[PDB]
């Protein structure tokens, strides 16, 4: 049996390294602009049966070493920071372990849990499901345990991010951090998103005298569109904590 | 249900050697060899073989000889530069079969899940195909006998795979690539009218020489059930195609339709500037 | 061999085309092209192309072994997002819309009648339309008007956001805002479009900050 | 038992030899639709049976002999013909 | 004792077996050995280039395995003809196809033994059928720099393989290195049946194929009329009055000949009927 | 098998990389030392579960 | 309309990509101006 | 004309990027993105030019 392994293995020395390389854009049929990872520029093709229109600018493709064609195609990307926030993210034991706020479990279940549910009901009536809400009070009262409660509940997409790591030293880093978890949030249907110490990366606009939060500026504005876009967030919750509401931003 | 596999003519040119071979052994007339290959799919290809040193009885034509110094040795040869080109099959020439071939497949079915005998062609001056499959059937009968084991036309094809015209395209030195409709389509005429109504000939051989002396093949199941097939349009006098008259006004509707106004298009691209090139070059020599 | 040299012509070509850029060219047929490999070539370069092609550092094709000039691609990928290019358009703007019939009105007067009636713009004889700014409190229907005004023609949206101007490397804004204009200047006087606002282009020049 | 035209055959012999009457036709084909070896076109202004493509017969080795008629027939006809336009293209062989 | 023009009179399965032994033989250059038989003085042939395993570890003199040698020999044995190697072959399918370092040692150390042994480089990943990558050297040494290296005997043979000289690093090995003529054999013996199976095959097989056709027209026509369009904005821009253009972009071709081919098809398409039926 | 395995181990020194990341559509990214990437959808003579990204 | 000797590169355009940028002693431009020595240099 | 296009097989003599040249024949080179290289001349241009 390990003999057929290692045989498996003698024809794996047959098999060769593919290359990334990512589609730049489709110029033809089979005429493919793409680059290679570290470096140049090719125009190449497919195998026989890629499914070249799933093959979107911007996708990752692994090529063939010699004759550079296109072999296949992975997800897209990740980028790894998003990683170790979201499968960070625990189960736990359900409701039943908070008590006391079933005003807020019963209503913030009907704004939460509903439209992926059962969004027919809202198009029973077609009015279109609310997007999200602030849970608000004195600090450590459980805001992080009820957001763990629904990471018991729903089981499924977790996207919960601490939301102060963001402004490492650099100005639009931060927006693409929120620009490639909001297509990570784009690309998964059901998806939710948690928050937590917005005052941190909300903050409020005042006149513009300093020089570090008119990133917090910036970034409240890659906030403020991107809440809505042209595109709205389809079936992306957005659950909000914070301790201080008074000094995030009005037009939030 | 295999309809076609790929040919090089690579191991084919084995086949020439080795029937430069036989031409120089002695007594062995016929060139037959085992066909190296792998399935895909009811597609195939092969890419290489090898030629048995064989020898055939006249008296008890089942003899057979496939050494297995021969056979396994050298499987360990050809297994040691590709662990992909196994066995498919094997081969031989003549055109019909021989009395021994169905034991010779059976030799190695118990190497392949479909070993196939592909008789070959080492003078082609044929009227119809080159090499051509013949896959493991069991039709029997509507009898009920021991399982008949003998193997049916299983169509294949020369397929031609990848680029390998460096030498191959270069070795032409004669032949043009016709923009169909430069007389192309009358060597295709010559082929097909020519070597199918010769074909057809064969067949008034089938259905004369059956009604002379054929036995139990005469009407076995498939000379009425194709009888059928021939009665697609067989009949007496002009065969009264009534539909296929002003069927045919829709059809020569198009090409005189488009004849017509489209070579007066034609009669634009020739004529007009014809005329100026033509009086420029006349005139403006002066 | 008129169809060998025309068949000959691509035989090396269009499986394993690398790109380069053009340069300069010295005489006929003949050029300076520099690489994505990172170094610069002086290589003979077809009768294939329109001698005219080749003014800018253009996308070219090259071989590998020979590097050969057989293609040249004027365009260049995008600007960032280009223009979404099928549907996300998310039409509330013509048959629907809550009260902005002054806006409505003019923008429809701006953009749909230009497109169309020029001959309108010649009798009288007056211009054709230029860009345009918005000023509503946040809960205005701001974007809704981009963005089926999007949907309702079929002009190329080129929207982008300017937040992300704001950069580390010098310079670089810069170049993505003119991956914009140039790929404006590309395509189309059709629609082109970018909101950004208030707070990060403010008229005070004259802080060294 | 006729090759030839007039596919569309009248129910006249249909209601005479078969033993059938004019409104059963119909079942006579439609269960004959059910059956699938013919598949004809029934003209019903006309009541007219038409006949398609069918599953002829078993055995006619008098006509596995006389099928010359047909089958050289096509042989030297279309060879011939063949032969014609050949010979009439024949100085294009360029 | 003397030089002479050489000749290689080459098996055409040789090249069959490099063109699958470079095109199956991923870039990573490889090695083998060459069988052919020294015939004479003033020319060489091939007749066999064998198959080498996977020596996925390094082109060097190593590589040979003499079991495989004896066994390979015997195979020759028990099928009809045990010829002889003539020398050795390589791959160089990745390259601009010329003399490695250790063919500059390899081959001293094949030739040692044989007579000639000479070398052959290919990459049949350089084109499909226009360029014919086949290559082979002879390595003069400087033992013979005594005598002039000039055999010349007959001439125009390598005068025409003079006639390139242009490799990179080859011309540079002009010293220590010069080539021998390869000839294609008359191998109509394989490429009459080459060429009987060539358009027997190529051409409908059995021919009774196509004898699709009109909706091609179809969207033949509209292509045969989208572009008249354009076609005709070319009388235009012969509309100069007096004089005021170069060349004249002539269009006027690539849209006859496709309506002229293309409706011979649709007319013989139209025999089609009355040359089946009748 | 492993004579050609310590082989290719022998053929050269053979270029430690680094891995980027690894999939399960088993399948791994390399970037070498020379930092080129090289995916391959057959790891080898390794496990998934003995290596990490 | 002096025919040769305006050559308007604007100078000031990606002027942190423009402007020393790969032209570091952006004298270039001044190459330029002299090798088309009918020129006008203009910037912003 | 057609066969002319064999010449377009030959890939190019790259721009080589000389600072000066110096004595005996030679000149300095210092290849595009790479460092010098004092290689010989050709005959058909002249140390003077
Ligand atoms: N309403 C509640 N029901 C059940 N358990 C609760 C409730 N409120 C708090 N807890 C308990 O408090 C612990 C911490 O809760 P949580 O992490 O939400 O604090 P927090 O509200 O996030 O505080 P802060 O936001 O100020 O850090 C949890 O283990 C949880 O079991
Ligand atoms: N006229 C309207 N009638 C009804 N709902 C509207 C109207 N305008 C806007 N809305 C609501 O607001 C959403 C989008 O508003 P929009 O983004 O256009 O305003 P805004 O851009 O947010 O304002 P601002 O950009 O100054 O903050 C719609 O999807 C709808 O829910
Ligand atoms: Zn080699």
């Amino acid at each position: 049996k390990q003999y057929e392994k290692s045989e498996n293995d003698l024809k794996a020395l047959q098999s060769v390294g593919q290359i990334v390389g990512e589609v730049l854009k489709q110029l033809t049929e089979e005429k493919f602009i793409v680059k290679a990872t570290n470096g140049p520029r090719y125009v190449v093709g497919c195998r026989r049966q890629l499914d070249k229109s799933k093959l979107k600018p911007g996708t990752r493709v692994a090529l063939d070493m010699t004759t550079l064609t296109i072999m296949r195609y992975l997800p897209r990307e990740v980028d790894p920071l998003v990683y170790n926030m979201s499968h960070e993210d625990p189960g736990n034991v359900s409701y039943s372990e908070i008590g006391g706020l079933s005003e807020q479990i019963r209503e913030l279940r009907e704004v939460i849990e509903l439209p992926l549910t059962n969004p027919e009901l809202f198009q029973r009536v077609g009015i279109i499901p609310p997007k999200g809400c602030l849970l608000y009070g004195p600090p450590g009262t459980g805001k992080t345990l009820l957001a763990r409660a629904v990471a018991s509940q729903l089981d499924c997409n977790f996207l919960k991010v601490v939301s102060s790591s963001i402004v490492d030293k650099y100005i639009g880093e931060s927006a693409r951090l929120i620009r490639e978890m909001f297509n990570y949030a784009r690309d998964h249907q059901p998806c939710i998103i948690f928050m937590d110490e917005i005052d941190a990366i909300g903050g409020r606009r005042f006149s513009e005298g300093t020089s570090a939060d008119r990133e917090i500026q910036r970034t409240l504005m890659e906030l403020l569109n991107q809440m809505d876009g042209f595109d709205t967030l389809h079936r992306v919750k957005m659950i909000m904590a914070t301790n201080r509401p008074d000094t995030l931003d009005p037009a939030l | 249900a295999v309809q076609k596999v790929v040919v090089h003519p690579l191991v084919l040119l084995s086949v020439v050697d080795h029937f430069n071979r036989i031409g120089k052994v002695g007594n062995q007339k016929r060139v037959v060899g085992v066909l190296l290959g792998s399935w895909q799919k009811k597609v195939l290809d092969v890419s290489n073989s090898f030629a048995v040193p064989f020898d055939e009885d006249d008296k008890d034509d089942s003899v057979w000889f496939l050494d297995h110094d021969y056979l396994e040795n050298m499987y360990g040869m050809f297994k040691k530069v590709n662990a992909r080109e196994r066995i498919v099959g094997w081969y031989h020439t003549g055109p019909k079969l021989h009395k021994n071939d169905i034991a010779i497949n059976e030799l190695m079915k118990r190497y392949c899940p479909n070993s196939v005998l592909v008789i070959i062609d080492v003078k082609p001056k044929d009227l119809g195909l080159p090499t051509e499959a013949y896959i493991s059937v069991e039709e029997v009968h509507d009898d009920g006998t021991p399982t008949s084991k003998t193997f049916e036309h299983v169509t294949s094809e020369i397929g031609a795979e990848e680029a390998e015209e460096v030498g191959v395209e270069h070795l032409l030195r004669d032949i043009k690539d016709t923009t169909v409709g430069t007389l192309s389509q009358r060597i295709t005429n010559q082929v097909h009218g020519l070597k199918g109504l010769n074909s057809k000939l064969l067949d008034i051989r089938s259905y004369l020489e059956k009604v002379a002396t054929g036995k139990l093949p005469i009407n076995h199941q498939i000379i009425y059930q194709l009888q059928d097939v021939f009665n697609l349009l067989p009949d007496v006098s002009l065969q009264e195609f009534v539909k296929a008259f002003y069927l045919k006004t829709n059809d020569q509707m198009v090409v005189v339709y488009l004849a017509s106004l489209i070579r007066s298009v034609v009669a634009l691209h020739n004529l007009i500037n014809n005329k100026i090139a033509n009086r420029d070059a006349e005139k403006k020599e002066g | 061999e008129f169809l060998h040299a025309q068949e000959e012509v691509k035989r090396i070509q269009s499986i394993p085309l690398v790109i380069g850029q053009f340069l300069e060219a010295v005489d006929q047929n003949t050029a300076i092209v520099g690489s994505t490999t990172g170094s610069n070539y002086y290589v003979r370069i077809l009768s294939t192309i329109d001698r005219e092609l080749l003014k800018p550092n253009a996308s070219v094709a090259l071989h590998k072994h020979s590097n050969a000039l057989v293609d040249v691609l004027p365009p260049e990928a995008d600007s960032s997002i280009m223009m979404l290019t099928s549907d996300q358009k998310p039409d509330v703007m013509y048959a629907d819309i809550g009260g902005m019939d002054i806006q409505k009105q003019e923008v429809r007067e701006a953009v749909e009648l230009p497109l169309t009636h020029f001959e309108l713009y010649k009798q009288i004889g007056i211009d054709p339309p230029r860009g345009v700014l918005m000023y509503g409190p946040p809960g205005c229907g701001k974007t809704m008007l981009a963005k089926a005004v999007a949907h309702h023609t079929t002009a190329a949206f080129i929207r982008v956001v300017g937040s992300e101007f704001v950069q580390k490397y010098l310079g670089e804004g810069p170049r993505m805002v003119r991956d914009v204009f140039r790929l404006a200047k590309e395509n189309a006087p059709a629609i082109i479009f970018i909101d950004e606002i208030d707070a990060i282009a403010t008229k005070r020049f004259d802080a060294q900050t | 038992t006729r090759p030839a035209n007039h596919r569309q055959l009248t129910f006249e012999e249909i209601a005479k030899s078969a033993k059938i009457t004019v409104n059963e036709v119909e079942l006579l084909v439609m269960k004959a639709l059910s059956v699938g070896l013919v598949k004809g076109s029934i003209d019903e202004v006309d009541k007219r049976v038409h006949m398609t493509w069918v599953q002829p017969r078993v055995l006619d080795l008098q006509q596995i002999k006389g099928m010359k008629d047909r089958l050289e027939f096509w042989c030297t006809d279309v060879k011939s013909m063949e032969m014609l336009v050949e010979h009439q293209a024949h100085d294009i062989l360029t | 004792a003397v030089d002479t023009a050489e000749q290689v009179y080459i098996s055409s399965l040789a090249l069959l077996k490099m063109l699958k032994h470079g095109r199956a033989g991923v870039p990573m250059e490889v090695m083998g050995l060459m069988l052919g038989e020294f015939v004479d003085d003033y020319t060489v042939r091939v007749i066999d280039v064998f198959a080498m395993p996977q020596s996925g570890t390094g082109v060097s003199v190593e590589a040979v395995d003499p079991v495989f040698q004896a066994k390979m020999l015997d195979m020759l044995k028990q099928t009809g003809r045990p010829e002889m190697v003539v020398g050795w072959y390589h791959s160089h399918p990745g390259f601009g196809c010329w003399l490695s370092g250790v063919d500059i040692n390899t081959q001293q150390s094949f030739e040692a033994l044989s007579e000639r042994a000479v070398a052959v480089v290919v990459d049949p990943i350089q084109s499909v059928k226009g360029k014919v990558v086949i290559d082979a050297f002879r390595l003069i040494n400087a033992n013979m720099m005594v005598l002039g290296h000039e055999p010349r005997q007959t001439t125009s043979n390598l005068g025409h393989l003079n006639k390139p000289s242009i490799q990179a690093l080859i011309h540079g090995l002009n010293r220590h290195y010069y080539s021998i003529t390869i000839n294609y054999r008359k191998n109509e013996l394989e490429q009459k049946m080459l060429l009987n199976l060539h358009k027997k095959s190529w051409m409908e097989g059995l021919t009774l194929q196509d004898y699709v056709v009109k909706e091609m027209l179809e969207l033949a026509k509209n292509y045969n009329k989208a572009v008249e369009e354009e076609d005709k904005m070319t009388p235009e821009q012969l509309a100069i009055k007096n004089v005021g253009k170069q060349d004249p972009k002539r269009h006027l071709e690539e849209h006859v000949d496709v309506l002229m081919t293309s409706n011979i098809v649709q007319c013989l398409a139209a025999m089609l009927d009355t040359v089946v039926f009748k | 098998e492993n004579s050609e395995k310590i082989k290719v181990n022998k053929t050269l020194p053979y270029l430690v990389s680094n891995v980027i990341e690894l999939l399960d559509v088993k399948c791994a990214v390399i970037k070498t030392s020379t930092r080129q990437t090289y995916f391959l959808p057959v790891i080898g003579l390794v496990d998934a579960e003995k290596l990490k990204p | 309309h002096t025919d040769c000797t305006f050559i308007r590169v604007s100078g000031s355009e990606l002027v942190q990509k423009f402007i020393g940028e790969g032209a570091r002693m952006v004298r270039e431009l001044f190459v330029m101006a002299r090798e088309h020595a009918p020129s006008i240099i203009f910037m912003d | 004309l057609r066969e002319e296009l064999q010449l377009l097989q030959e890939q190019g003599s790259y721009v080589g990027e000389v600072v000066r040249a110096m004595d005996k024949k030679k000149v300095l080179v210092k290849v595009h993105p790479e460092g010098k290289f004092v290689v010989d001349v050709d005959k058909n241009i002249d140390i003077n030019d």
